[PDB]
RNA sequence: GUCCUUUGGACAAUGGUAGGAGAGCGUUCUAAGGGCGUUGAAGCAUGAUCGUAAGGACAUGUGGAGCGCUUAGAAGUGAG
RNA sequence: AGAACAUGGGUGAUAAGGUCCGUGUUCGAAAGGGAAACAGCCCAGACCACCAGCUAAGGUCCCAAAAUAUAUGUUAAGUGG
RNA sequence: ACCGAUAGUGAACAGUACCGUGAGGGAAAGGUGAAAAGCACCCCGGAAGGGGAGUGAAAUAGAACCUGAAACCGUGUGCUUACAAGUAGUCAGAGCCCGUUAAUGGGUGAUGGCGUGCCUUUUGUAGAAUGAACCGGCGAGUUACGAUUUGAUGCAAGGUU
């Protein structure tokens, strides 16, 4: 004086629903990631996870701006000599959307061991259907 | 006459290897190593007097952010508005009552709210 | 219920019949302190205090009057030959709320 | 430090290598004065104690004959 | 045994993280914040405590604090003719 | 107002062990107890070594014998650990186990933030520049006589042998 709440331990974390459909891959990356993260809650510690699930259902109706099909190469090394790989946007989002997504939400979380955990409670599908309804899931609507 | 070098070398030896007590392998048992450890402790520490208060008040702003947008309103109009209502409470006040009691919390959202 | 008051540098959230520390008060031990800057009254009815509350009076009960804990403040520079050594124990006086006025 | 000098109310100040100035802490030995010790000295080991720092106590276990304190003096007086 | 930087000049090739003078700053002997990291660049000079507040340079989508803020314009290029 | 066994003689038990063709060089190594009363006897064992029993104030005082630090090697146990990237600490912080020179108590620590050892030499060193395997002991502005300048004290047209 000390007066401060920081034990998050004994949370409640609940379960939330997004759909893709014509949405920008950024925006929705960044906004799904807050959530994932925690950082919406007037109980927020970064030591413990708090933050919730996020269940991400049509993941092909992305949308891109300007030319960023043909462009946005992905790459990937091997670690054997000359082994480096890659694929342009619009086919990786055209085969294994899903991917897609959830790469682009891994890339904007901490790369500490509690931030992969973190991106454990994500759940991407490709179409507008998926099998958690035991865990009710509520809609949440992107807030920008 | 002539002095020893006697039972004083061991007593400022010793404060150091025991204040050095909990470090990993050679760090808490040789002398050289462990004064080595402890004076870099030492001034870890000052560095880190002052940090703890730029970390608190950061969790403290993101705590308030969190409360304000409950409310539909952001952190910075927030602490304006309170500002020209007046409202001297402080961040980690705002954090503990948004944390408590929403109640309390939500009427100074509105005289906040309104001051503007 | 609870209440806010602004003393030392520092604001502290209180309630009926809890122990506070805070910087040192000029009083001897067994007195009763009270408090003047009210700034939250949070009870059934609430109390703004965006300046102060006028009015809102918090009383105390001073006993163990002491200093704190001890710290070693240790410096020093890599390759020249200047450390620094001193030792710091700060004061505090302890208290026990038993009335929040408004 | 500063100066009204109520030495306190203020007007202050207080990063630092070569290097200059000040004030102290411990070690061995001597003088004088007072102490302790087989109902347990020095040394050794442990502790959550005290002092602004160098450092000082006290309790317990081990040890089995010596050792503090106060004022002064003299140095083979401090190691990574 | 000095060093970089900006400005004034010689030398060199209107070269050098080159070399030689002059006028300032900073490092040397300076911790803190910014420039990703980064003695010499920008802000600023640490007596000690605090889970108080206002600001500097730089900033406010996520990493990572703070505007997915306004109002009004350019850009379609993504980061010798 | 000299040393106390790395000191003081090289030498407290030696010009010896040892080294060299020779002239020659040249160590390490003190301590049972007041008194040997220095452990009769039984048990295991080829023995060494141990376990009892005994003597003693005391055998973790038994000859490797006063005390017995550290490095280093072990046995047991409270908490923690097999998705993890590191100058190993510091600041925050749950969970579990405790109970002190009782006091804003101690041990361990899922998880988060920040963070390139020390000394020397350099314009500039995390430096892939130097030095150090670790721990213990020892290891570097001194004294004599003169000179100058400060402080102190006595006497003063004198002062001092």
């Amino acid at each position: 004086m000390q007066t401060f709440m920081a034990n998050e331990s004994n949370i409640e974390r609940k379960w939330y629903v997004i759909d893709a459909e014509g949405q920008t891959l950024g925006r929705l990356s960044s906004e799904v990631a807050s959530i994932l993260r925690g950082k919406n809650k007037v109980t927020y510690t970064p030591h413990v996870d708090t933050g919730d699930y996020v269940i991400v259902i049509n993941a092909s109706k992305i949308e891109f701006t300007g030319n960023k099909e043909t462009d946005k190469v992905y790459y990937r090394h091997s670690n054997h000599p000359g082994g480096i790989k890659s694929i342009t946007a619009g086919e990786l989002r055209r085969t294994n959307p899903e991917r897609l997504i959830e790469n682009s939400i891994k890339g904007m979380l901490p790369s500490t061991r509690l931030g992969e955990k973190q991106g454990k409670k994500l759940f991407v599908y490709g179409g507008a259907e998926h099998p958690h309804a035991a865990q009710q899931p509520e809609n949440y609507e992107l807030r920008g | 006459p002539r002095v020893k070098g006697g039972t004083v070398t061991r007593a400022r030896r010793k404060k150091t290897i025991k204040l050095a007590k909990g470090y990993f392998g050679s760090k808490h048992t040789l002398y050289k190593v462990a004064k080595q450890q402890v004076m870099k402790s030492g001034q870890y520490a000052f560095r880190d007097r002052r940090q703890r208060k730029r970390d608190f008040r950061k969790l403290w702003i993101t705590r308030i952010n969190a409360a304000a947008r409950q409310h539909e309103m952001s952190y910075s109009r927030l602490m304006n508005g309170l500002k020209k209502a007046g409202i001297d409470i402080n961040r980690k006040m705002l954090s503990e009552i948004a944390i408590s009691d929403e109640k309390a919390f939500a009427q100074l959202v509105t005289k906040a709210k309104d001051a503007l | 219920m609870f209440a806010i008051i602004e003393t030392g540098g520092k604001q502290i959230k209180v309630e009926e019949g809890q122990e506070i520390f805070v910087e040192k008060l000029d009083v001897n031990e067994g007195d009763t302190f009270t408090f003047d800057k009210v700034l939250f009254v949070g009870g059934d009815s609430v109390k703004v205090g965006a300046p102060t509350v006028e009015g809102a009076t918090v009383t105390a009960t001073v006993n163990k009057q002491g200093r704190g804990k001890k710290i070693t403040v240790f410096t020093y520079k890599r390759r020249k030959n200047s450390k620094r050594k001193k030792g710091h124990r700060q004061p505090y006086t302890k208290l026990t709320i038993d009335k929040i006025n408004a």
